[PDB]
């Protein structure tokens, strides 16, 4: 079962 | 008719020193007529730096504290530049740790205009060398009023306010200039603030410089107090006065305060770190050697601060079961942070982003602290009352707080971010639990960004001891202005704001969400009363999560086909989707969450489509991977609704995405790793990355995609026309 991400840019 | 005039007298009682030989009855009236006009709150600020204001008979240079001038210090200029000679001019503002200001006498300041306007004009002088010089001011602020008069239409105004210095500068007056130049700049602050002062003079001011007579105007309304209480938290003793009634105040609580008591709110302020040691113990054997077998670091989902704790966890003692694992892990070595919850669900405890013993533990922990925060700031020892709050700019947006120090000067902020920032910034609320200072204190080096807030007598806090109050949640706030203010020779951007019923903040949120709709319903051809767009706001930059969506679904209007987004927007709609700005971490949005399996199987990012709801979620304050802003967030996610769409025309006895297809997973087979390398992950995410792309604002950006990715363009484009034409 899936979603679509689109991660941040943490450090 | 009131305590205006109390103060008046009390503060006129102190300072002014009337000593003069003709009967004192005209003489002293004198005086007050004239220093009437002066706002009141200058009086007193005189009174804070230790000033007084002396009356005097014959030569002034005659009286005590000025005959200690030099030669110079006895020649000035008028205010209108001419020179002169103090022992025949009437009056003089000494500088100096002990400033005084003497003024000769007569009835016909009334009358002499003129004279009335050079009084005016040396208040004028102390108010900005000897007063605002002390709490770093005028600034930024007063500068741009400046620029805008040399720089514009007529000349005029700068004929009047500015002098050559002045008037021949080549560029703008920067930062750098108004301090290698105060003297400069503090002059016509006082010009200005005579004109403004002497009400013949007033129109003059009005009628060929207004930005200047606006800015005096409003300064002397209002913003003139603000600069008092600054000047106020300078002083030792102002600082403890005030810290004394607000801990009389919460005497009683304090005392009854128990040992549990202080023990919540001492954990709500340091969380409680995970011990390696429990960690190890739930694990298992096969848990425990994949531990090692694991190539922590070889996971992207892990910030390299938790990897680093997941790295320490193997000294002490990849796929799909292994990297399930790792999605665990992440949930358990997190902090037990109070307020870090309060913020991430945005108030909304019973959030299943959790396991459900610690979110009960969370719960506990918040309704008791709601408990012990009863007490409201509302007291008789004082009205108006400010507290002050350090913040971190990335904690409102990280996209632009990428930007806010300027590269090579760390003291200097980038004016540029400044008036992005402070573009739609009216209103702030508050889901955890705010700790203020009582005075203000310098901050830390990643918080530029510095609170005075305005609380209400209605608002609930606890006292502590090290001096500052811990506030109730669920507060809203009113931005009331925003500058940029030095402070230790490094600039901030100074946040003056009110608190209000957090009720009235909402309400403005709920309305702004029945306009979107009312509005792109209609541009779309929805259902007039459809809900597609739905604000999530429970943080502190509230106003601009709201005022962006109009921004960004602007951009998405202007850079698809109408024809796509209609068909696709409508698929969407069918399926109950929604188009979610929030300032909420993802995992706890409905959208998402109320179809997740596990919770483990929850995702956090700047954006994300979810198929089973068929919403789109945007979360305000981070930073995507490399995406200069929020519009392109929204329309790479845009592209997975159109994969969904499109996959879904083929067979829709099962809906599928078409980045799925044999043909599809072969562009990606040589075309994958020439756009972004976010979009080398994997097809949909090369689908959506290739299509954000093509439909850039920037062409460059599209060309890109033609010259770099073409079996690619051509399969977005195909899909484009058969979505429009089914
Ligand atoms: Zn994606």
């Amino acid at each position: 079962k899936k979603v679509y991400p689109y991660p941040m840019e943490p450090t | 008719n009131k305590t205006q005039e109390e103060h008046l007298k009390e503060i006129m009682k102190h300072i002014v020193k009337i000593e003069v030989k003709g009967e004192e009855a005209v003489k002293k009236e004198a005086a007050e007529k004239l220093l009437e006009k002066v706002p009141s709150d200058v009086l007193e600020m005189y009174k804070a730096i230790g000033g007084k204001i002396y009356i005097v008979d014959g030569d002034i240079t005659k009286h005590i504290s000025l005959e200690a001038l030099s030669e110079d210090k006895k020649k000035i200029k008028d205010i209108y530049g001419k020179d002169a000679l103090l022992h025949e001019h009437y009056v003089y503002a000494k500088e100096g740790y002990e400033p005084v200001l003497v003024i000769q006498s007569s009835e016909d300041y009334v009358e002499n205009t003129e004279k009335a306007l050079n009084v005016y004009y040396e208040i004028g002088k102390i108010l900005s060398r000897d007063i605002l010089s002390k709490i770093n001011q005028p600034y930024q602020k007063f500068l741009d009023v400046l620029n805008t008069i040399k720089n514009a239409s007529d000349s005029d105004g700068q004929d009047l306010l500015f002098t050559n210095q002045l008037k021949e500068h080549p560029t703008d007056f920067s930062v750098e200039f108004l301090e290698q130049n105060s003297n400069e700049v503090q002059e016509v602050f006082a010009k200005a603030f005579a004109y403004y002062i002497e009400p013949q003079h007033r129109d003059v001011l009005q009628l060929y410089a207004p930005e200047a007579f606006n800015y005096m105007d409003k300064f002397n309304e209002q913003e003139i107090n603000l600069s008092l209480e600054e000047l106020k938290d300078q002083r030792m003793l102002s600082r403890y006065e005030k810290w004394e009634k607000i801990k009389q105040h919460y005497q009683h609580w304090s005392d009854s305060l128990s040992e549990e008591g202080r023990g919540l709110l001492k954990k709500l302020q340091i969380p409680i770190e995970p011990k390696k040691d429990d960690i190890i113990h739930s694990l298992s054997q096969e848990e425990k050697e994949l531990l090692k077998r694991i190539q922590i670091d070889s996971s992207d989902f892990l910030s390299t601060e938790e990897k680093e704790f997941l790295k320490k966890l193997q000294i002490d003692i990849l796929s799909e079961k292994e990297k399930e694992f790792l999605k665990k892990l992440k949930l358990d070595i997190q902090p037990y942070d109070i307020n870090q919850r309060l913020q991430d669900t945005g108030g909304l405890i019973d959030s299943p982003s959790i396991n459900l013993d610690v979110r009960k533990q969370y719960k506990r922990d918040i309704q008791n602290i709601d408990a012990l925060l009863h007490q409201s700031i509302g007291s008789t020892l004082y009205n108006k009352i400010y507290l002050y709050e350090n913040m971190n700019i990335n904690n409102l947006t990280a996209t632009l707080g990428a930007d806010l120090v300027d590269s090579t000067d760390n003291t200097k902020i980038n004016r540029g971010i400044f008036n992005e920032f402070k573009k739609n910034f009216k209103y702030s609320i508050s889901s955890n639990y705010m700790i203020v200072d009582i005075n203000e204190r310098p901050a830390l080096d990643n918080e530029r960004l510095k609170w005075r807030i305005q609380l209400s007598p209605d608002t609930r806090a606890g006292y502590l001891e090290n001096g500052k109050l811990i506030l109730q949640r669920n507060i809203g706030l009113e931005i009331k202005d925003v500058q940029i203010i030095k402070q230790s020779e490094k600039e901030y951007i100074r946040i003056d704001a009110k608190v209000v019923p957090k009720s009235k903040i909402d309400t403005k949120i709920q309305e702004a969400q029945l306009n979107i709709n009312q509005e792109w319903n209609k541009a779309l051809g929805l259902p007039k009363y459809t809900k597609l767009i739905t604000f999530n706001v429970h943080n502190r930059y509230a106003s601009n999560i709201v005022e962006s969506a109009y921004l960004i679904l602007n951009e998405w209007k202007n850079n698809i086909q109408s024809d796509l987004i209609k068909k696709v927007t409508n698929y969407l709609v069918d399926g109950n989707g929604r188009f979610v700005f929030t300032d909420i971490t993802l995992p706890n949005i409905a959208e998402q969450y109320t179809h997740q399996d596990e919770i483990y199987e929850q995702v956090h990012s700047k954006g994300l489509y979810v198929p089973e709801s068929r919403s789109i979620l945007l979360h305000g304050p981070s930073k995507g991977v490399e995406l200069r802003n929020d519009s392109e967030g929204f329309i790479h996610c845009f592209g997975h609704a159109v994969d969904d769409y499109a996959g879904y025309l083929l067979d829709k006895n099962q809906s599928d995405l078409v980045t799925n297809s044999k043909k599809f997973i072969d562009i990606f087979k040589e075309e994958g790793s020439n756009l972004t390398s976010y979009g080398r992950t994997n097809e949909a995410e090369f689908f959506a990355e290739a299509f954000r792309l093509m439909h850039s604002t920037d062409h460059a950006e599209r060309l890109k995609v033609q010259k770099n990715a073409p079996k690619t363009f051509q399969f977005i484009n195909d899909q484009i026309k058969f979505i429009i034409n089914s």
